[PDB]
RNA sequence: GACGGAGCCAGCGAGUCUAACCUUGGCCGAGAGGUCUUGGUAAUCUUGUGAAACUCCGUCGUGCUGGGGAUAGAGCAUUGUA
């Protein structure tokens, strides 16, 4: 075999050209809704967010998940310079340590924690 | 004529009462009628040549 | 010294007050003059907002 | 429009784009059947594949209907201008498909199959049974389920 | 000024609001009857129709002076 | 679509040998006979008015009145 | 006896100019004709599929010789429609302003408009020329 | 009665100063919207709010149908720190 399977794509854009790439030319491919996130609040919204994000990524022990870098940015939206790093996302509680995927591009951090255990209808 | 709704519910009214007069006047004169006859309640605006 | 006591408070319902009583619900906002509904009822006189018909 | 004198010809029941079709309506809405298609849709490419609106399903001889198959899977090869497509920048070749019967609803189902690869609050809404479109199911839809 | 004239006149409804409610809480132990906004050229007279208008005129310029003072720095009148 | 949105040869003909003494034709008589439908029922209006047989003496689409030619 | 076509029906003056414009040949179709929606109060495309954009040009030089000016804005709030909203009343919306627009524009091209001062746009000479010419032929086809 | 042209009609109204309201007009865009000015602190201009229900001319023909617009998707944009 010599084939290394394929990498994704984001909207006809690999994961290998993604990630090396840029913020601002993802958020050009990304639709409308991220395209208008990033083209207002152009002042520095991730901001010790990828300080620690970076920190930890490279205080990651040895090709293992890296340690938790937690925020209450759920409005953040995964671009592809945070692929392969850890987020603690907040509910009201529940710091959620998550796994950033490279197919998880393009949307709030805010969808991976869930807000409510849900309903219950008698379940004692 | 303006209205103004409130809360069971309610309703006032209005009244701006808005006139022009235009004395092609001197300006003694206008300065005379403008000192004279002070009111409570009456708004004089006392503008000049038409334009 | 103080760096961390504001949410924007520049809109929303939170973003003015009833000039006689703080109030954000009620508030009157035609014409501007900022009064709850309640004391709109009351104050109608002073400001002039009369019941005509 | 005017008699004409028609003859067999005139034929029923016939399939394009894998399924059947019915004869003596109009084409417009015969092809409305049809997955994928919809009204203004069919209708755009009854215009733009030179048909006459007016006819039947039971006209319309074989090249018109062969031309309005090369149209329905070829959007903007014959300048339908993919503001009037749904799945506009794909999702992974980020093309302008305007997919069809058998493909549209596969097509639907590969949105909301990525879904489950992504993890989002999109697909946590879905699985549950509920509307992912945030209105509150406390007191409506209640024949659900 | 660049008032629109329904909310000049809903304005100066809110003022003579506020000179009501505010000279009813103040001068009260004067037996305050009521103000009255009159306004001339280079005046404003707001008059204090009440009982006891001698404790409000003052010490030979006193607490209307004050009062003035304080109509003045709230509204930001000259 | 019950029947005859197409025309089917021998219809028409049969509306020329059954278009005498029809005192009353239409759209809805041109359907109501177990015939042709709203599509071409005015078609075959159309084409009976084309030349001699009904005759017309009002106006517009969902109401007209439409007469032998005596 | 002298016309005008304020002095002729509308309807019948305005299938008779768009087949009129249609003889004339000077049409400026754009391009993107029955591909769209040519109001944004509706849902369908025109269902004639060669023109509708002479009956909204004979729509539009009518109402222009009829009023001092009208603009594009004003195409829309005019030839816009009750669109339904569904489980929802109807509600009115003003028209696509390209097509309207683009009617303008052509009547400006052959000399049946003109970009009005005040903004909007009168009737030109010859506009009012064409109109009133045609709509005696309209009433004398019908004499 | 849907659908599109085509005629195109009110009254009660609200509208921006020590700011960002009504928006005309003109373009660009199917659109959404955007652009640029323009007028109106309002019998002045938005606005004559050319509203729909309505009137004509047909596309439909009695068919969960072209009635009905639930679901749902993706894109485009505007509101807003989100």
């Amino acid at each position: 075999k010599k084939r290394v399977f394929k990498t994704h794509s984001y909207r006809g854009v690999d994961l290998e050209k993604l990630l090396e790439m840029s913020t601002e030319d993802f958020v050009k491919l990304a639709p409308a809704r991220v395209r208008r996130r990033f083209a207002r609040g152009m002042t520095s919204k991730p901001a010790g967010f990828m300080k620690k994000l970076r920190a930890a990524k490279l205080a990651a022990p040895e090709n293992e998940k890296p340690a938790p870098v937690r925020t209450h940015m759920r409005n953040m939206i995964i671009v592809p310079e945070m692929i392969g790093s850890v987020v603690g996302i907040y509910n009201g509680k529940a710091f959620n340590q998550v796994e950033i995927r490279p197919e998880m591009l393009g949307h709030y951090l805010g969808e991976f924690s869930i807000t409510y255990t849900p309903v219950r209808h008698g379940r004692a | 004529v303006l209205k103004i709704s409130t809360r069971t519910w309610e309703t006032y009214e209005m009244r701006i009462h808005k006139r022009y007069i235009d004395l092609e006047a001197p300006v003694q004169i206008v300065k005379r009628i403008t000192q004279i006859t002070i009111e409570p309640g009456v708004d004089v605006e006392v503008v000049v040549a038409s334009n | 010294e103080n760096v961390w006591f504001s949410h924007p408070r520049r809109y929303g319902k939170g973003s003015r007050q009833c000039r006689v009583c703080s109030s954000h619900t009620g508030l009157i906002r035609k014409y501007g003059l900022n009064i709850c509904r309640q004391c709109f009822r009351e104050k109608a006189n002073d400001i002039g907002f009369n019941k005509f018909r | 429009s005017l008699v004409v004198q028609e003859q067999g010809s005139f034929q029923h029941i016939l399939r394009l784009l894998n399924t059947n079709v019915d004869g003596n309506i109009k084409i417009v809405y015969a092809l409305t059947t049809i997955k994928g298609v919809g009204r203004r849709y069919s209708n755009l490419v009854c215009k733009k594949a030179d048909v006459d609106l007016h006819k039947r399903a039971g006209e319309l001889t074989q090249e018109e209907l062969e031309r309005i198959v090369q149209i329905m899977q070829n959007p903007t090869h014959y300048k339908i201008p993919a503001w009037f497509l749904n799945r506009q920048n794909d999702i992974t070749d980020g093309k302008d498909y305007h997919t069809l019967a058998n493909n549209v609803e596969s097509k639907l189902r590969d949105d909301l199959e990525r879904l489950k690869k992504i993890r989002a609050h999109r697909g946590i809404r879905h699985f549950w049974g509920l509307r992912v479109r945030g209105q509150h199911t406390k007191t409506t839809g209640r024949r659900r389920a | 000024a660049l008032i629109s004239k329904k909310r000049k006149l809903v304005a100066d409804g809110v003022f003579y609001a506020e000179l009501n409610e505010f000279f009813t809480r103040e001068l009260a132990e004067e037996g305050y009857s009521g103000v009255e906004v009159r306004v001339t050229p280079t005046k404003t007279e707001v008059i204090i129709r009440a009982t006891r208008t001698q404790d409000v005129l003052g010490e030979n310029g006193r607490r209307i002076n004050e009062l003035t003072l304080l109509v003045q720095k709230r509204f930001k009148y000259a | 679509a019950q029947h005859a949105v197409i025309l089917d040869q021998e219809k028409y003909d049969r509306i020329l040998k059954e278009v005498p003494t029809y005192r009353y034709v239409s759209v809805s008589v041109l359907v109501d006979r177990l015939k042709i439908g709203g599509s071409l029922a005015r078609i075959a209006l159309r084409h009976l008015e084309k030349e001699g047989i009904i005759k017309p003496i009002s106006k517009h689409s969902k109401q007209a009145i439409y007469t032998r030619a005596t | 006896p002298g016309v005008s076509v304020r002095d002729v029906a509308a309807q019948d003056f305005i299938n008779a100019y768009a087949s009129f414009l249609q003889r004339q040949g000077k049409l400026e179709v754009p391009g993107y004709v029955d591909i769209v929606k040519t109001s944004s109060g509706n849902e369908m495309p025109p269902q004639d599929a060669e023109g509708w954009f002479y009956k909204r040009a004979a729509s539009v030089a009518r109402h222009i010789y009829m009023r001092k000016q009208v603009g594009v804005g004003k195409l829309n709030k005019l030839y816009g429609g009750a669109k339904s909203r569904g489980v929802r009343p109807y509600k009115h919306i003003d028209a696509s302003g390209s097509i309207n627009r683009k009617v303008l524009q052509a009547l400006e091209k052959i000399g049946i408009v003109e970009i009005s001062p005040k903004g909007g746009r009168r009737i030109s000479e010859n506009g009012q020329r064409d109109l009133d010419r045609i709509a005696a032929q309209t009433l004398e086809e019908d004499e």
